[PDB]
């Protein structure tokens, strides 16, 4: 019966807490994976950091030749 | 009742979770509907007539193809029952700061001298002035059985033990109530039979020197067929206007009520379900069919909430998110929930899992042993009620342990044991707090994220109790209800 007591008290409270306090909450939106997808995502940009670069022909502006 | 709208729930669910639905699942689930109300004393004709009522309510036959059915088929039954409880004439309620007198009548044994002090307290729980008067002069200790739960409820009253005629004495009594002002004066009248000829010209006698201002009649709910005829001569007589149903709790559900109800066209105000004098429950017509269809009130409980009346939701939060707990408030939630109302209420008007949960037999006793909870506390100082943790500094003087004892009674293992729980609590706080941003007040953070309100649920989830989440709907549902909770 303390269980049942327990489950009715904590009931009660969160009604209170929220009836009082908490504001606007979603009702279910698939809660979002961004939890481990800002890990995920850090190791996707470190890809995208590693994007392939083209290789290019150097400037070198010499002289002249010899007589 | 409890028991009919779970077998009235089940047979819309039995309408519902079908591939299909055709003209013979109708009839199908009506059956359902039909048995229930027939278990509840109800009249074969008037069923017969709810039946009838419905199928002309809902015609599947040239119905606009395209629009919920089951939505307007669960709709069409749920008027029905509300028609069918519902007379149509609006009851009648005291005015403040005039004097209103309500006069009691019934049968032997209704539990008028139980009701005369309900009502008392009820009013003086909202604020109004009452007194009681006792014209009982037949019942033996009638008075003082009166007198005792008077005196138990705090409530004036008056009456002799030697006068014999009731008139005199219900009409003194009601003319010295009137000297000092007194806005609701109910008046305990004997028990009494139609058959009985004498006590019928003494209920005259006195309705005509008391002149109350609503008359109300108090009908047992294991009565059976002969209430009607009980019931009609009453009224007849007498102007009553108002009925009160009592012993909710026996086994013939009041079933008569429908038909008295049909009679006398007049409402039902509360309904009592026990013995005891807190045990009083309103009669709210659309909410308690609401019930009956896991449509629990949201407009009741928030009222209720609002009548509880929180003074101050800023520095209580600003304490919230920086982890302090403390027993002074801890005592005061107590006292919120004691001065919340009956248990069993609370979760009665709920959509979720149902209101036959709350047991009478050990819940009662289990509100009084919460009650030993504010005895214990109130051995502690204000040093120890306005501690950061009381498990701290509960841990270094074990001396303190022995002057809460001495308040209290033996204490040795209740001091541990409400320190744990004092720790449990505590630490959900401190989580609560460290959800980082899930109450209102300081910036302008209107709209709470997914990500925080599930961390929040998640948190909330894993502390409860088991058996109870699982049937509660998941997170979905806990979600959904709280949302339910914050539109309504
Ligand atoms: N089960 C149940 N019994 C009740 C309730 N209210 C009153 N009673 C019973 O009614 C009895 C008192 O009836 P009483 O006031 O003397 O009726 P009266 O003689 O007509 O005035 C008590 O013994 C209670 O057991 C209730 O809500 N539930």
């Amino acid at each position: 019966l303390d269980k049942l007591i327990r489950v009715g008290i904590i009931l009660v409270l969160l009604i209170w807490g929220t009836v009082l306090l908490l504001k606007s909450i979603p009702h279910h939106s698939n809660t979002p994976d961004y939890q481990e997808p800002n890990s995920n995502y850090t190791n996707d940009g470190k890809l995208k950091v590693s994007f392939s670069v083209v290789r290019n022909n150097t400037f070198h502006p010499k002289y002249h030749e010899l007589h | 009742l409890a028991d009919l709208g779970r077998k009235i729930t089940s047979a819309l669910r039995s309408l519902s979770n079908a591939t299909i639905i055709n003209e013979e699942v109708l009839n199908a689930m009506l059956k359902e509907v039909c048995t229930a109300l027939l278990e509840a004393d109800v009249n074969i004709k008037l069923v017969k007539q709810l039946r009838e009522n419905v199928k002309s309510a809902i015609d599947l036959e040239e119905m606009a193809s395209g629009l919920n059915k089951r939505k307007m088929i669960q709709h069409a039954v749920f008027k029905e029952l509300v028609k069918l409880v519902d007379p149509g004439v609006k009851a009648w309620t005291p005015t403040k700061g005039k004097q209103n007198v309500i006069m009691f009548v019934g049968l032997q044994g209704s539990g008028k001298t139980t009701t005369c002090s309900k009502l008392a307290y009820y009013y003086q729980r909202k604020g109004w002035k009452t007194c009681l008067i006792c014209a009982d002069t037949f019942r033996a200790g009638a008075f003082d059985q009166l007198k005792q739960n008077a005196t138990k409820a705090r409530i004036p009253f008056y009456g002799s033990y030697t006068e014999m005629d009731p008139v005199i004495i219900a009409s003194e009594g009601v003319e010295k109530f009137k000297n000092e002002n007194f806005e609701i004066i109910i008046v305990d009248t004997s028990g009494r039979h139609k058959q009985e000829d004498s006590l019928f010209e003494e209920m005259l006698q006195v309705a005509n020197a008391i002149q109350p201002d609503n008359i109300v009649y108090v009908m047992d709910a294991s009565i059976g067929q002969a209430c009607e005829a009980q019931a009609k001569a009453f009224k007849d007589k007498v102007d009553v206007a108002s009925v009160i149903v009592t012993k909710l709790d026996g086994h013939a559900k009041g079933g008569g009520a429908l038909s008295a109800v049909a009679a006398t066209k007049s409402p039902i105000i509360f309904i009592g379900t026990g013995e005891h004098i807190d045990d009083f429950e309103p009669f709210k017509t659309q909410p308690f069919i609401s019930k009956l269809l896991g449509m629990g009130d949201i407009e009741g409980l928030i009222d209720k909430v609002n009548e509880l009346k929180l003074d101050d939701n800023e520095a209580l939060i600003e304490k919230l998110k920086h982890g302090q707990f403390t027993l002074r408030d801890m005592y005061e939630q107590f006292q919120n929930i004691m001065k919340m109302g009956p248990f069993s209420q609370i979760l009665g008007m709920i959509p979720g899992f149902g209101t036959d949960f709350m047991s009478k037999g050990n819940e009662q006793e289990s509100m009084a042993r919460l009650k030993k909870l504010m005895t214990i506390m109130d051995s502690m100082n204000d040093q120890e009620l306005d501690s950061t943790d009381g498990a701290k500094v509960f841990s270094k003087q074990p001396g303190r342990i022995q002057r809460v004892a001495r308040g209290s009674g033996v204490s040795t293992r209740d001091v541990q044991e409400l320190l744990t729980q004092y720790t449990k609590f505590a630490q959900m706080v401190k989580k609560m707090g460290g959800i980082k941003g899930l109450f209102k007040g300081g910036d302008m953070s209107k709209n709470v994220s997914q990500s925080q309100m599930a961390k929040l649920n998640q948190q909330m989830a894993k502390m409860m109790d088991p058996r109870v989440l699982h049937h509660m709907g998941g997170m979905a549902g806990l979600q959904s209800m709280m949302r339910q909770f914050q539109q309504g």
